[PDB]
């Protein structure tokens, strides 16, 4: 029917999107940055595979999360 | 930054790195050593050492700094730079300091006196020697 069905409310607080949207941008952004500056000091002889591997994931999903809270943010609501 | 892509491959610029790589890994253990030894010294000699941990310490410094020695050898023969005197020099001095220091350390905290000032002049001393070192390490 539709006496029996619940509002529909969002799963994340209207009001909580731009306080999300700081945080999970600028810990990415940080993460993201040592990455780079990592590869431009380590030499040949001083690159460790796992270590590039996991800084660049942590940052790539920080930063995934970030850009959507943002863009959902200014209101495209995606 | 995994392809190289180079025809005249130049010998005299990778000796150059094969030198930077050797002496972060050699600052990075010097350091490393300090540290524990440092950390071992505030730790175990407080009022109560029995002269246990500080020989297990002893010995770990004495491994380390077979391995120093071991890496400034190879350092010496295999690559281009010289990194041998300034660098044995600097080992011999830091090994003497820290088997020295050491010494005081177990024979204040198991007599009769209790040296308190003598102690802070022998971390002084341990300090400045450090910073020399430090600037002599580059
Ligand atoms: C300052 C602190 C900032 C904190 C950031 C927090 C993020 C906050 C988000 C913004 C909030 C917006 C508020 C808002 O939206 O209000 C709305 C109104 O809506 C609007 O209309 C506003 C919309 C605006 C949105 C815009 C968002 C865009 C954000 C983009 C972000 C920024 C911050 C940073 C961009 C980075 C740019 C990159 C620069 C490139 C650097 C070039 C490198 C140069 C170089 O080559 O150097 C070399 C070294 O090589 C390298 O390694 C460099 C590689 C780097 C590559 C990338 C790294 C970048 C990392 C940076 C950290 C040097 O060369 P040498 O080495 O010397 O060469 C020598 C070589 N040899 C010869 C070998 C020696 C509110 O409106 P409202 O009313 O609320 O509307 C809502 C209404 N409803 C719709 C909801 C109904
Ligand atoms: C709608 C939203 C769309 C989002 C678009 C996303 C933009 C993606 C940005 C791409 C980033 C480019 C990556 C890059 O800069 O490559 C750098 C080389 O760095 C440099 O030398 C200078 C290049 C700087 C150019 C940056 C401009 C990018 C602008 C894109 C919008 C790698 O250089 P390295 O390989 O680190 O060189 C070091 C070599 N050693 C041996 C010394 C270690
Ligand atoms: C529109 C398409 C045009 C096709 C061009 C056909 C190319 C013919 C191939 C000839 C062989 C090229 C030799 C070559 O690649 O040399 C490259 C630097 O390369 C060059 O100098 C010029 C090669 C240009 C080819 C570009 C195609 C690259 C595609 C890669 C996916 C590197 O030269 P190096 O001298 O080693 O540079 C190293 C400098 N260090 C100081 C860092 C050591
Ligand atoms: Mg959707």
């Amino acid at each position: 029917e539709l006496e029996a069905m619940s509002r529909y409310t969002s799963p994340v607080n209207p009001a909580v999107f731009p306080h999300l949207t700081v945080v999970l941008l600028a810990i990415g952004m940080f993460f993201t940055a040592w990455f780079f500056v990592y590869e431009v000091t380590s030499t040949k002889y001083t690159r460790d595979i796992y270590k590039e591997l996991l800084i660049s994931l942590v940052a790539s999903l920080f930063m995934g999360f970030g850009v959507l809270f943002l863009l959902l943010w200014v209101g495209i609501y995606v | 930054v995994r392809l190289d892509f180079s025809i005249t491959k130049d010998p005299a610029a990778e000796a150059r790195m094969k030198v930077a790589c050797i002496t972060e890994q050699v600052l990075t253990l010097v350091n490393k050593r300090i540290g524990l030894y440092r950390h071992f010294d505030e730790t175990v000699n407080r009022y109560k050492q029995s002269r246990d941990i500080s020989t297990l310490n002893s010995g770990k410094k004495s491994l380390e700094t077979e391995h120093k020695a071991l890496t400034s050898e190879i350092a010496l023969l295999q690559s281009r730079l010289k990194t041998e005197g300034s660098d044995l020099c600097d080992r011999v001095s830091e090994m003497q300091k820290l088997d020295a220091q050491v010494k005081e350390l177990v024979l204040k905290s198991a007599v009769e006196a209790e040296r308190l000032v003598a102690g802070k002049l022998k971390k002084d001393t341990y300090i400045e020697n450090e910073k020399l070192i430090s600037g002599k390490r580059q």
